């Protein structure tokens, strides 16, 4: 039915672990660049 | 430029204008000025300089009669040794739309008095330069960012 088998699941094995290490990587990257907004701070400082 | 000093080195001495705050000097006593002068006026940290039509010698002389006695710890000879100042990647931004021209100060951190370096970031200061609108120079200016500008 699917000559396939093999091979689909030996791609789902090299797919899960780059998928994996790629998520990760990418997710501290976006953390990285916004971490400046994330920390900032700001005040309201009239001459009031 | 006080913006400036308070974010590139936010959390340090050198964050602090020179003027100070409004809280200070509101309640700086003549005890606190008095200190200041005795702690930080001292001959070891002082230079008496001149220049014009003066003889030397008759300078150290007047200078060897008016600066006076000698201090008589080790701790009042000593040159303090200012504890560093942190540099930061960071900004401040002020913002208001009712001002009229905007200012914008964007630096990293230089070298020091002590190094050779600040001769060549001098001479890379003076090929960028400076302009403004009343540069009768115009379009021709050599400065590159001059001319874009
Ligand atoms: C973000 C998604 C990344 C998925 C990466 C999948 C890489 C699959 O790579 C494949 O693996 C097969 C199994 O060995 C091989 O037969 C193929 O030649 C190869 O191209």
């Amino acid at each position: 039915a699917e000559p396939e088998h093999d091979q689909r699941k030996r791609m789902g094995l090299k797919m899960l672990l780059i998928s994996a290490l790629l998520t990760s990587l990418l997710y501290y990257m976006k953390r990285h660049k916004w971490s400046v907004l994330k920390s900032r701070k700001m005040a309201y400082r009239p001459p009031k | 430029f006080d913006y400036l000093h308070a974010t590139a080195f936010q959390g340090t001495a050198l964050a602090r204008t020179v003027e100070g705050t409004t809280e200070n000097i509101k309640h700086l006593t003549r005890a606190d000025l008095a200190s200041y002068i005795d702690t930080h006026f001292k001959a070891p940290r002082m230079v008496l300089a001149a220049a014009g039509g003066i003889s030397h010698k008759e300078l150290v002389d007047a200078a060897r009669q008016h600066f006076s006695g000698v201090s008589f710890t080790y701790k009042e000879d000593a040159v303090p040794i200012l504890p560093r100042c942190r540099f930061t990647g960071s900004e401040i931004r002020a913002r208001d739309d009712a001002l009229p021209v905007a200012h914008v100060a964007l630096a990293v951190e230089g070298p020091g008095w002590a190094d050779p370096d600040n001769v060549v970031l001098h001479v890379a200061n003076a090929i960028i330069g400076r302009y403004d609108r009343t540069f009768g120079g115009g379009k021709h200016l050599s400065s590159r960012l001059a001319a874009l500008a």
